[PDB]
């Protein structure tokens, strides 16, 4: 998405990889903002910032007589007007709002409430969490059309595939908007190479079923074809996960059957597979599209049998990067297509 | 009579205007402008091509995305002149009242002196290849996005300076008489190899995000090695860690 591009543009331009980090989801534009904390290293994959109900009101909620000049206090974000430009002369009108050193000592002097919401403790069980100073709206609507572009994820390109398209993706960005938000954070007063595994996976998933896996295929299309519904089976997936039950009325209702053995009972590697899916999928940021059109193709395949000559080139960087530190997302992309047609192949052929 | 003046010349700039203007728009904004002489004196988005003789009880201007043509004397001003993307001619000399000046997106090539205890100033997107003196006053500047490549001293008040993507070739005698709460002092995209022994001196209440500068291995490796240490206590500078 160009939101993704053209922010993570601004944030080069105007300061370069530092903790001011791009918006990636295009439809969830304004849903985060200034006073929004959203945000947890809760187990994710290092640059992750949740949609969740949780914001900064959400968590740290005032609920006293003095709310109505916190109005003032709190609305109170700056609207200073910067001028990006590159050769995308032209000057898009970006406005920084960040909340003031005062009032970052004020929140720090303060303390937290008693009556917060479940997503919290849904959300902050190992959370490092990152918070939103510095965030950068638009003034005027700045619909901007924009192409494409990577690094040397071509290998794709390289193989027998020539990737000559065109991104010709215009978005409409309205008035008082989002691009990029500078993240800090204040956590919380207490108040095997996959290769192998991958094989321990590939055997515990070709465990599975059929007309269960055509649901898993096409709830993976509505998932994994538009941003929405990736965070809506993402939510629904990691309730599975923690919860351990099932509600009846989930559309993903034969996954939740596959899941759930042919017996029912929820293989938690099962669980945990679809879960590391939809990792390296997310991890393959916009590929949305690609891979509901994939779905329709029945070619992944041809794609991982691609990026299989590539993976196996590709062992190098995720066993150089440490887990904990900062991988090459890369090489996470390219491991990521080995598990998604690894996996979704010893799937898709029945059990 | 000096009304009747300001009408008729109105009235010839107006209609001998060549003929591509909402200057009849502009017009009826300049009878109530005149006429009562509003506060703002707004004429943004209205694309006067010239902008004649103003009113002397003028107070704040606001211009933007006007003209091309170099501005006549602002003779007498209250707070706010707000100049974007007109031209490229000089600034009038500014009053004591002046105390913001944001001519961003402009193309004068020659800031003029800028006298007085001006505040707020924002020059950025401009061709400037030298700037004079700054006031004391002044406590936000952006200077960003401009030919500047022999920055002059800073004041002592400043606290956001954003200067990058300039021609500056050496990191200035900096004026770390400041000690705001975060300097945010983005010099980012810049010339620089050469760093003064003082930045052991800077508090860490600072932010110089000095990437993009060319630096010499023996200082950067000496930057790693204040900052691989655990006891990085001097400004929070980020390097460019090939950024």
């Amino acid at each position: 998405s160009v939101f993704e591009e053209i922010t993570r543009i601004v944030v080069k331009e105007m300061d370069a990889g530092g903790d001011m980090i791009a918006v990636r989801s295009l439809v969830d534009a304004d849903r985060f903002r200034c006073f929004h904390l959203v945000g947890e290293k809760r187990t994710f994959f290092g640059c992750r910032h949740y949609t969740t109900g949780l914001t900064l009101m959400d968590i740290l909620d005032t609920d006293g007589d003095k709310w109505l000049d916190e109005l003032d206090s709190g609305l109170q974000g700056q609207k200073a007007e910067f001028q990006i430009l590159d050769n995308v002369h032209q000057k898009i009108k970006i406005s920084e709002n960040r909340i003031s050193q005062q009032y970052l000592a004020t929140l720090e002097n303060r303390k937290l409430k008693r009556e917060l919401p479940f997503s919290f403790r849904s959300i902050n069980t190992r959370e490092n969490l990152y918070l939103v100073t510095e965030t950068l709206e638009t003034v005027k609507e700045e619909t901007l059309k924009s192409d494409r572009q990577y690094k040397f994820w071509s290998q794709i390109s390289q193989g027998h595939l020539s990737y000559k398209h065109k991104g010709q993706r215009e978005v409409t960005i309205p008035p008082n908007r989002v691009l990029s938000y500078r993240v800090k954070q204040l956590v919380f007063p207490n108040k095997r190479n996959m290769k192998e595994k991958l094989e321990d996976m590939e055997s515990v998933l070709k465990d599975l079923t059929e007309e269960k896996r055509k649901d898993v295929l096409n709830s993976l299309a509505k998932c994994l074809g538009k941003e929405d519904i990736r965070q809506d089976l993402e939510q629904r997936v990691s309730e599975v996960l923690i919860s351990g039950e099932l509600h009846m009325e989930d559309p993903d209702k034969p996954l939740l059957s596959s899941l759930f053995n042919a017996a029912g009972v929820l293989v938690e590697a099962r669980a945990k597979a679809i879960l590391d899916f939809l990792d390296a999928l997310l991890e393959l940021s916009e590929e949305q599209q690609f891979v509901a059109e994939a779905l329709e193709k029945g070619t992944l395949p041809l794609l991982k049998d691609q990026v299989k000559s590539v993976m196996e080139q590709n062992w190098d960087e995720l066993a150089s990067s440490p887990p904990d530190m900062d991988y090459d997302p890369e090489a996470r992309i390219l491991c990521a297509l080995y598990v998604v047609v690894s996996i979704l192949l010893e799937l898709a052929e029945g059990p | 009579t000096s009304n009747e003046h300001y009408l008729r010349i109105l009235t010839e700039w107006e209609k001998n205007s060549s003929p591509g203007e909402e200057r009849g728009i502009a017009f009826n904004r300049l009878s109530q402008c005149f006429q009562n002489q509003e506060a703002v004196l707004n004429l943004s988005d209205l694309n006067l091509t010239s902008l004649p003789e103003l009113p002397k009880h003028i107070s704040a201007l606001i211009v933007e995305n006007n003209k091309l043509t170099s501005l006549p004397k602002l003779p007498a001003f209250l707070k706010e002149l707000n100049a974007d993307n007109n031209r490229l001619s000089v600034i009038p000399e500014l009053p004591e009242s002046l105390t913001t000046l944001s001519v961003r997106s402009n193309q004068l090539e020659n800031l003029p002196v800028l006298p007085n205890h001006l505040t707020s100033l924002f020059v950025e997107n401009n061709r400037l290849y030298n700037l004079p003196a700054l006031p004391e006053k002044l406590k936000f500047l952006h200077v960003y996005y401009n030919r500047l490549t022999t920055l002059p001293d800073l004041p002592d008040k400043l606290e956001i300076l954003c200067a990058q993507r300039n021609n500056l070739v050496t990191f200035p005698q900096f004026s770390d008489r400041n000690n705001i709460r975060q300097k945010e002092y983005y010099f980012h995209f810049n010339q620089i190899t050469t760093l003064p022994e003082s930045f052991s001196q800077l508090d860490s209440s600072y932010r110089i995000n000095i990437s993009g500068n060319p630096l010499s291995t023996r200082v950067l490796q000496s930057l790693q090695r204040l900052t691989s240490s655990p006891d990085y206590h001097g400004p929070q500078i980020y390097f460019s860690m090939s950024d």
